[PDB]
């Protein structure tokens, strides 16, 4: 019973009252009906019909509403911008009083959707109503969010938490596979995730909302130290790139760098040309725009970028061994190390607000890398010696001693630790058990316990699946589990989960005595988490099935 | 221009549907598209097949040893079958 | 000019070499396949 | 020319991708059929002393199952390949632990290197292909029927069902271009499905000799 | 659409079923939906056979050699059993479908039960089974043939018998038979008096000078050729050609 | 908004009683707002949209009919109309009788016999007797059908030859819907054609109705012969009845007719003047094939000559002076033309040679009509235009001769020309097709020269506007027409020739004329003629 509106309230009254005034009721319909003289002559036909006069009028109303929606869309699409926007604004002014009418609410919502700027009073009225706010299209919600950072944060935070949970769950997948691991999906496939698509739709072409999302990502990266926020930054930027959103891609200083790095991640290798392009992007940061360096380091802190760069570094070291050249003389290797240093120092750079490139330690290049090359060199010579004719076979034992300086580098230098961990992954992928056993004792104590990180442990268990036949040897299992996994499992639940996953996958090949010992050693305590207990129960079920197969 | 081991090449539009491009329309009915075909006087496959705007699938040959060098033995079996049927049924006769 | 042999009786048509000759699907070929081979010998002899 | 060179390299890349997929390897779907413009964007659009030069596009592919064995393909810079050039590739392979590999020669190989290729067959297998062989995927030709390599268990099943020996099957050359395409060794029965105008479908078998 | 109109056996129509079948069979078809499902499945099989044929025969021709002349056998059954096809028929279409399936089971080129022999049997009688489904379907037997139950049983027996008679006899000297079958038309062929109709046509060496080149593998043919088919727009443009 | 149902809520309100839970709920069934008024406010909202034009009310009524078509209550239509009341139908037929009852009685038409009766009576109450008849089957009740026939006949007779093509299907779908109505209409045609003071148009309309009857599927020739005086002489009329029931020529039938003709007691000549009979004669005589066996051929020619030659003087239903002194020349001409159509000597080595004799023959109207039909059946053969002399204008020169020597065949000549012009000729060169169109337009210009202009220009405008043809063709037509005409300009020609010239390619008409001025002269004369 609003503006020029008859009974909605006295309609409820009309449904409650029920005595007698027929002519009053008829006059009310005549005054508040379809006020067209042409319909008065057509109504007796409807009376001559027999079906009650409700379905016909509802059908006509629905058809008129759908035609009005089509015309609102057509007006939004056709004509000069000023004229169409003025027509839509007039229609909204005439129709906004009916926004709470469910049958006409879609028309108002569509008109608001197609307006570049909805009046602020109507936006506040919509915000005050939870149902109206929920029913609004994302275009109106953007105009609401751009001036209400708290509401936008409330809308975005569940998506960020879901993204983090999805990445962590992907790290703890039941299937151990070298072919299908955390880094297997292509970047285009990764950007098709629900969280990334929803965030891209929410941001749209609004630069302010994109900056708010970037600020949220920076704050959460600082507060939680979770690198998947960096991953999400890269994926959101490239998802806007895939939709040709030039309003954002042209103003983001990291767009070209992230695009080139995305190509490198897709190829899983950084060639000299791409390395030089990334270097040109880095050296192009002008004085006074140094915060762009913090943003670029956040992009490089992405685990996919770190994985690609470290694998490229290991491959380049192997190539340098092949070419009889030193690491210091390879500009591409130094450039890869510089990119890795920026990626690793992203957190410190953002937290301290000191936007300067981290100084690469001299001893890394001049000592640590050529020692890794010596490990490769020992591998090559052992492999060549094993292929010699039996008449020339000296009793060549594989070098099992780990230099103390190598362990010190792994413990004290973050970059050396990262490169050594990726070298361990590389040699494990090559099924080199001797080198793996040589390097394993140095992984017990690493810089910041990087050897116990979920990404490295995921990749390591996946690659260890390639050495399944070696788990029949008690010495190999003792080394691996007792010397590496069980040293940290009582203090780290994630290491316990990774060891349980590896055992679940490889139990048919583990020596039965060592299998029983590991089952006893990995028994969950009262303080163990739910996931550990679930994995242990799965292991028990698998063991029962294996016993039944005897 | 062109390749070696070839003399003047003659091009024409086919009349028999063996050379006419038989396509299947969206309503399932066959249709005989009459498109230009070439017909050389020398022989060199794996080099004409490498040329641009040349259909690398339906480009057959007349010599059998050349196909045996290019397309193998079973393709040579099919080509010998087709050429033998051609030389037999040219004059309207039929052999099972 | 439309040869129809039906139920073992010549309904209509004039039998040229396309009806009794060595062409496939002719009257004699069907007489060989549907009937026996002695019967086709009798057919040839009777025709001649 | 430079556009002709990038077109030729892209066609060789496409044929090698299709060859690896038909051989039973891990070939990425977009890599299996990419646009020429995509190749030019990924590699540089100047083979004439430029970004899409040789040795940049050495394709490394693993097997669909048992992902250990790889045949990371080779593209020599020089037209006429020799022993002192293939020994560098042998060095790269012995650096790895994988025994199969394909080299795509531009001109003919020196016959001494042809003998050298056989001179390491039990150790590690090397196949070679000319440019003209890889400018057309011959399995797409209408004269070439469907060749499928058979496993040893299927060979035993075939010989036990038909009660015949490997000496009695119709055979196929080891230097057969289709056999070279699938890279089958001696004694490896290949089933061949071809349409027949008298029975519909006919499956023959070709033991390799 | 012609294929669907001619082979589907639309069961929803009342009057067509009344004209083609007897009323008990009409109500049997219209009541049960399992029979309708089986008829839909046989139309599915015929669509699959259509796709298989169009793969097998890219050229639009269907003059193919097969042992049993099924149309002539249907006509013979009509003439023997005195059909009078004006009256509604009295053979159940489910009987047609099941009899066709049993007959396809009974026609054996390759014995055995292991899947290799099963595939050999399927491939040996693929084309003939496609033709058997096409000719002895429910729709045609109900509309344009109208055989009776005993006529259909006799037809199945005749088809099985005449297929079992067409099997190649073990011990037949096939090699000499084929050699003579190819060398007997060789005498009727010209030597080289081809009209040489100069419409390009390359003066294809034909006749015995070509049969010889095919018989002994000549590395120096009198006239080696190609047939270079153009790929795209160049095939429909004389200038690009 | 349950207010909109005051009436039925009424008798359930004062006399509810018992348990009025359903009464209260149906009193409470309009749970929405006043959406009846909101539906009218949808027009006000459309006022801010594109267009809630009167077409908005039309669309509302269309949705009304759309949801009405579900019930459309035949069920109680007879009861509700036998209630002897209801200004509902009367008011609807007063105001909205455009297509509402039209679709209503086009939908079912078996029930609602009294709604149909009221609508039909209101249609009869409308002035132009039968335009809203909700059915073209308005030929069932005689008092309606006779008056509708009268008014349609008045419309056609006041129309003329131009309206002969537009109104005749709209008139023949009624009188051929029922053959008893066809008999009634043909009896009226006969009674009106008894008079010689303007009954020729009535006879023409009757013949067109009979032609439409033959098209639709009537065996209406027996009715036509029953209406005529030919039945007074029984056996000839019976022979004609059988022959026209079969629609083909039998030599035995024509020998039976010929034995009765060319005697001292001929039948009245109106038995042989029926046009379908002569059309069958043309079909059986001047088809390029269809050979006639040389023995009763002269009988055919004599029958045609007697049909198209002799005169008579009906002085009180009796003849006293007929003559046969020109049917020898007619027989000679038709015989020569049939011989020319029978010789078919390849590429007219003889058709070109005897063209002077053909020109002599086509001086006669029946000869001209026969040659027109033969050229129609020869040129319209697919893949005919492969002989080319000047893109084959020989038969088109015969078209020009036919258009020159006569005037009543011009509708058929234009029909043939536009049929060839609309026909796309496959396997011909595109330039060759264009020059063939140019030759056809030259023939159309020749038709325009001999007086028959308005239909030609009307078709040119129709093919420039509707399913528009090449603009260059219309430009060429204008160029060729304006190179032969100039000074005086009857107003109808100017009125029809102005819009095609002034709109849509002014500039292309004048390129290099010079010595005689272009369309500028026609523009000046058009300014001088009309009132600006």
């Amino acid at each position: 019973q609003d503006l020029g509106v008859a009974n909605g309230e006295d309609l409820k009254e009309t449904l409650t009252n029920c005595t007698e005034p027929l002519k009053a009721i008829e006059q009310f319909q005549t005054e508040n009906g379809v006020l067209l003289p042409s319909l008065q002559s057509a109504l007796p036909f409807l009376d001559l019909h027999g079906t009650p006069r409700l379905e016909f009028h509802q059908s006509v109303f629905d058809e008129l509403r759908d035609k009005l929606l089509e015309r609102v869309s057509a007006i939004a699409s056709e004509g000069k911008a000023e004229e169409r926007y003025k027509k839509l604004e007039d229609l909204l002014e005439k129709s906004f009083s009916l926004v709470k009418m469910p049958s006409l609410q879609p028309v108002v919502m569509c008109v608001m959707k197609h307006l570049p700027k909805v009046p602020e009073k109507k936006l506040k009225l919509v915000m005050a109503d939870k149902e109206l706010y929920r029913a609004c299209a994302v275009e109106v919600k953007r105009q609401i969010w751009q001036d209400n950072q708290a509401l936008f944060g409330d809308e975005v935070s569940p998506l960020l938490k879901q993204y983090i949970l999805e990445k962590e769950s992907a790290l703890f997948s039941t299937e151990l596979s070298v072919l299908h691991n955390f880094f297997s999906p292509s970047p285009k496939t990764r950007r098709q995730g629900e969280v990334v698509q929803r965030l891209t739709r929410m941001v749209g072409k609004n630069v302010k909302l994109y900056d708010m999302v970037l600020q949220f990502l920076r704050t959460l990266f600082l507060r939680t130290r979770n690198v998947h926020y960096c991953t999400l930054r890269a994926e959101l930027l490239m998802s806007l790139h895939d939709l040709d959103v030039g309003e954002i891609c042209t103003v983001d200083p990291c767009h070209k760098f992230t695009w080139c790095l995305d190509a490198c991640i897709r190829e899983r290798f950084v060639d000299s040309k791409r390395a030089r392009e990334l270097q040109g992007f880095l050296d192009g940061v002008k004085k006074g725009q140094e915060q762009v360096l913090g943003d670029l380091s956040m992009i490089l802190c992405d685990p996919f970028a770190i994985n690609t760069l470290a694998l490229s570094t290991v491959r380049h070291l192997q190539e340098l061994v092949g070419q009889e050249t030193l690491p210091r003389d390879s500009p591409d290797l130094l450039l890869l190390l510089r990119l890795l240093a920026l990626g690793q120092g992203a957190w410190d750079m953002i937290d301290s607000q000191v936007f300067k490139e981290p100084k690469m330690e001299v001893e890394l290049i001049t000592r640590f890398l050529p020692m890794l090359m010596s490990f490769l060199v020992d591998d090559y010579t052992f492999n060549v010696d094993q292929k010699l004719p039996a008449e020339e076979k000296a009793p060549v034992s594989y070098p099992n001693t780990l230099p103390e300086s190598f362990t010190k580098f792994l413990q004290e230098q973050r970059m050396a630790c990262e490169v050594g961990l990726y070298y361990v992954l590389h040699i494990t992928k090559q099924r080199n058990k001797n080198a793996l056993l040589r390097l394993l004792p140095g992984l017990v104590e690493t810089f910041g316990d990087l050897a116990f990180g979920d990404i490295f442990l995921h990749l390591l268990t996946g690659n260890l699946a390639l050495l399944a036949d070696e788990f029949a040897l008690e010495d190999f299992c003792s080394s691996l589990f007792d010397g590496f996994f069980l040293t940290a499992s009582p203090r780290k639940e994630n290491v316990h989960r990774h060891a349980l996953r590896l055992l679940i996958h490889l139990h048919p090949r583990v020596a039965p005595s060592k299998l029983e010992a590991l089952q006893k050693a990995l028994e969950p305590t009262g303080q163990s988490g739910e996931a550990v207990k679930e994995l242990y129960s799965q292991l028990g079920e698998k063991l029962e099935q294996l016993d039944h197969r005897k | 221009q062109g390749i070696e081991q070839i003399s003047k090449v003659y091009m024409h539009l086919p009349q028999t549907d063996n050379k006419k491009k038989i396509i299947i329309t969206e309503d399932g009915e066959f249709k005989a598209l009459q498109e230009w075909i070439l017909e050389t006087d020398g022989v060199s496959l794996m080099r004409v097949l490498s040329e641009k705007d040349v259909d690398p699938v339906r480009t057959t040959s007349n010599d059998i040893v050349e196909i045996f060098t290019v397309l193998g033995i079973e393709a040579v079996r099919k080509a010998l079958e087709r050429e033998l049927y051609h030389v037999i049924s040219f004059d309207g006769s039929y052999v099972n | 000019t439309k040869v129809v042999v039906e139920n073992g009786e010549l309904i209509m048509g004039i039998l040229c070499k396309k009806s009794l000759g060595t062409s496939a699907g002719s009257l004699v070929h069907i007489s060989y396949l549907e009937m026996g081979h002695d019967i086709t010998r009798l057919f040839y002899s009777n025709i001649q | 020319d430079d556009e002709e060179e990038t077109y030729r390299l892209w066609k060789i890349r496409k044929t090698i991708m299709q060859l690896c997929h038909d051989r039973g390897y891990l070939v990425t779907q977009d890599e299996l059929d990419q646009t020429l413009e995509e190749f030019k964007a990924q590699f540089g659009d100047k083979p004439s002393e430029g970004r899409p030069r040789r040795t940049d596009l050495t394709v490394l592919v693993a097997h669909n199952d048992d992902p250990t064995d790889q045949m990371f393909v080779f593209f020599p810079e020089e037209p006429k390949v020799g022993i002192k050039t293939i020994k560098v590739y042998c060095q790269r392979m012995q650096e790895e632990n994988i025994t199969r590999a394909l080299i795509v020669v531009q001109q003919g190989m020196t016959p001494s290197a042809k003998q050298s290729l056989v001179d390491m067959a039990p150790k590690y297998i090397l196949e070679q292909f000319l440019q003209q062989e890889l400018l057309i995927n011959i399995t797409e030709h209408e004269l070439v029927p469907e060749h499928v390599v058979m496993t040893k268990e299927e060979v035993t099943e075939l010989l036990a069902r038909y009660k015949l020996r490997e000496n009695q099957l119709p055979r196929i050359q080891a230097g057969d271009p289709v056999a070279r395409y699938f890279g089958i060794k001696r004694g490896q029965v290949v089933k061949i499905i071809r349409p027949s105008e008298t029975a519909g479908r006919y499956i023959t078998y070709r033991l390799v000799q | 659409k012609a294929f669907e109109k001619k082979f589907r056996f639309d069961y929803t129509n009342e009057r067509a079923l009344r004209r083609t079948l007897q009323e008990d069979l009409v109500k049997d078809v219209l009541s049960n939906a399992h029979i309708q499902n089986e008829l839909e499945r046989e139309f599915e099989r015929m669509r699959e056979d259509r796709e298989v044929l169009r793969v097998i025969f890219p050229t639009g021709d269907s003059k193919v050699v097969l042992p049993c002349n099924l149309l002539r056998m249907i006509w013979n059954a009509q003439k023997i059993f005195h059909i009078n096809p004006r009256l509604p028929s009295d053979l159940h279409p489910i009987k047609v479908v099941e009899g066709v399936k049993e007959l396809s089971k009974k026609l054996v080129i390759v014995n055995g039960d292991d899947p290799l022999s099963r595939q050999a049997q399927e491939n040996a009688t693929l084309l003939f089974n496609i033709h058997l489904r096409s000719t002895l379907c429910s729709r045609r037997m109900a509309e344009e043939f109208r055989l009776s139950g005993e006529a259909f049983d006799w037809l199945l027996g005749e088809i099985e018998s005449k297929f079992n008679q067409a099997i190649a006899h073990p011990g037949e000297m096939v090699g000499a038979l084929a050699a003579q079958s190819l060398g007997e038309p060789a005498t009727q062929m010209t030597l080289n008096t081809f009209h040489y109709a100069g419409v390009s046509a390359k003066n294809v060496t034909l006749g015995v000078p070509r049969l010889k080149e095919l018989i002994n593998i000549s590395k120096k043919p009198k006239t080696p050729s190609l047939t270079v088919f153009l790929l795209g727009q160049s095939a429909r443009d004389a200038e690009r050609a | 908004i349950m207010e909109p149902s005051i009436f039925n809520t009424l008798k359930r309100y004062f006399q509810a009683g018992g348990s009025p839970e359903n009464v209260i709920q149906l009193l409470s069934e309009n749970y929405t707002a006043v959406a009846q008024t909101v539906n009218l406010l949808a027009e006000w909202l459309i006022q801010t949209g594109v267009e809630p034009v009167q077409v908005q009310e039309t669309v509302e009524n269309h949705l009304k009919s759309l949801l009405i078509k579900h019930f459309d209550p035949r069920k109680a239509d007879s009861i509700f109309t036998e209630e002897g009341e209801t200004p509902a139908w009367l008011e609807q037929m007063i105001a909205h009788t455009t297509w509402r009852d039209l679709f209503y009685k086009l939908a079912e038409a078996h029930p609602d016999c009294l709604m149909l009766n009221f609508t039909v009576k209101l249609i009869s109450d409308a002035g132009y007797q039968g335009e809203i008849t909700s059915v073209s089957t308005a030929c069932q009740q005689l008092e309606v059908f006779s008056r509708v026939l009268r008014t349609s006949l008045a419309t056609i007779l006041d129309g003329g030859e131009e309206n002969l093509e537009k109104n005749l299907p709209e008139f023949a779908k009624m009188v051929c819907h029922g053959e008893h109505t066809y008999l009634f209409a043909q009896a009226m045609m006969s009674v009106l054609a008894q008079e010689e003071q303007g009954g020729s148009a009535v006879r023409r309309i009757a013949q067109e109705v009979q032609r439409f009857a033959q098209e639709k599927g009537h065996d209406a020739s027996q009715i036509t012969l029953a209406l005529g005086t030919a039945a007074s002489y029984p056996r000839a009329c019976q022979a004609l009845g059988a022959m026209l029931s079969k629609g083909a020529l039998n030599p035995a039938d024509i020998t039976v007719l010929f034995k009765m003709f060319t005697s001292m007691d001929p039948p009245p000549v109106e038995l042989i003047r029926v046009p379908a009979f002569l059309d069958l004669f043309m079909q059986s005589l001047f088809k390029p094939g269809a050979r006639i066996n040389q023995d009763h051929k002269h009988k055919y020619i004599h029958i045609l000559a007697y049909a198209a030659s002799v005169v008579e003087t009906w002085k009180k239903n009796k003849r006293v002076s007929i003559n046969k002194d020109e049917l020898k020349s007619t027989s000679k001409a038709v015989e020569t033309v049939h011989n020319l159509c029978c010789n078919e000597n390849k590429g007219a080595s003889e058709l070109v040679a005897e063209l002077s004799t053909l020109y002599q023959c086509i001086r006669f109207p029946v000869v001209a009509m026969g040659v027109l039909k033969w050229v129609d059946w020869t040129v319209s053969e697919p893949r005919y235009f492969q002989l080319q002399t000047d893109h084959t204008p020989v038969h088109l020169a015969l078209l020009d001769e036919i258009s020159t020597c006569h005037q009543l065949l011009h509708p058929q000549v234009l029909q043939l020309l536009v049929k060839l012009f609309e026909t796309e000729h496959s396997q011909l060169d595109v330039m060759e097709q264009l020059e063939l169109k140019k030759t056809l337009l030259d023939r159309m210009v020749h038709l325009l020269s001999r007086g028959y202009v308005l239909p030609v220009v009307s078709y040119i405008r129709k093919c420039l506007e509707k399913l528009d043809t090449d603009i260059s063709l219309i430009r060429y037509f204008v160029t060729e027409v304006l190179d032969v005409i100039a000074p005086p300009y009857t107003s109808d020609f100017v009125q029809l020739f102005l819009p095609i010239l002034e709109n849509d390619s002014i500039a292309g008409t004048i390129k290099t004329e010079g010595e005689h001025d272009p369309v500028t002269e026609f523009i000046a004369h058009c300014k001088s003629n009309f009132i600006m």
